[PDB]
Order: C-alpha cells, then structure tokens, then sequence
C-alpha cells in the first residue's frame, strides 16, 4: 500500500493529454535538439578535461616506452 | 459495500445538441479511491463484454 502514504500535497493542478491525443517525438528540431546540445555544453567542461588529460598521460608514456627502445648512437661512437 | 469503496458513485449520460459525456463520477476516502475506479472501469468492461 504505498501510494496514499507518501507525502502531504496541497493545491497543484496537472494537465496531460492521452498519448493518442499527442506526438510522441515532439519538436525534434525546435525544441528537442537545442536542449541535447544545451546539455552537451553544460558538461562539456566538467568531464572532457580529465579524459584528455588522461589521454596525454597515455598517449607520452606510451610513447615514451618506445623510445627506450631504440638504440641511442652514443653507446657506439667508438666501438670499432 | 463488501469493500467499503465510495461514500457514492453515479452513472451519467450528459447530452448536448451536437455531442455529450458519458460517464461516471464516485466520492471516496483517499485510500480506496483506486480499487474504486479500478471495479468501476472494470463493469464498463464489463458491459462492452
């Protein structure tokens, strides 16, 4: 029995319309991907950074590795 | 009755020159309100049936 014992609510109206009165995907263009790109903005800056910043530390020590690797000519600029 | 569902409830058949509503309105305490509508639905159901 938990609907009924929820919570005290006071003077609020709500209006819907049955789903066959409606469109399902409303205002793709107008309304809809203004917001999807609204949203993308807002977070853009919160989550990108440390992603690339790991992207970095990934992309130098993995590189890095490699160089070490390779042979450096100063080992063997007497060795005749 | 056997489930104490509304205070009282009543089958309407409002018309009009062009169009209507037909329906049903019932008066209930907050907590029985949706076995209420739940049997009521149900004998409309019933009707078409």
């Amino acid at each position: 029995i938990h609907f009924g014992n929820l919570a005290r609510v006071r003077h609020i109206i709500t209006y819907s319309l049955s789903p066959f009165e409606q469109r399902a995907i409303p205002n793709i263009f107008s309304d809809a991907l203004p917001n999807v790109w609204r949203r993308f903005s807002s977070q853009v800056f919160k989550v990108a950074p440390p992603f690339l910043g790991a992207y970095l530390l990934y992309s130098w020590g993995t590189q890095e590795f490699e160089r070490l690797k390779r042979k450096n000519p100063a080992d063997y600029e007497n060795d005749q | 009755v056997e489930h104490k569902l509304c205070h009282s409830f009543q089958t309407f058949n409002t018309s009009y020159s062009d169009t209507g509503l037909f329906g049903f309105h019932f008066v209930a305490d907050p907590l029985s309100i949706d076995d209420m509508m739940f049997c009521a639905q149900g004998e409309w159901m019933r009707l078409c049936t």
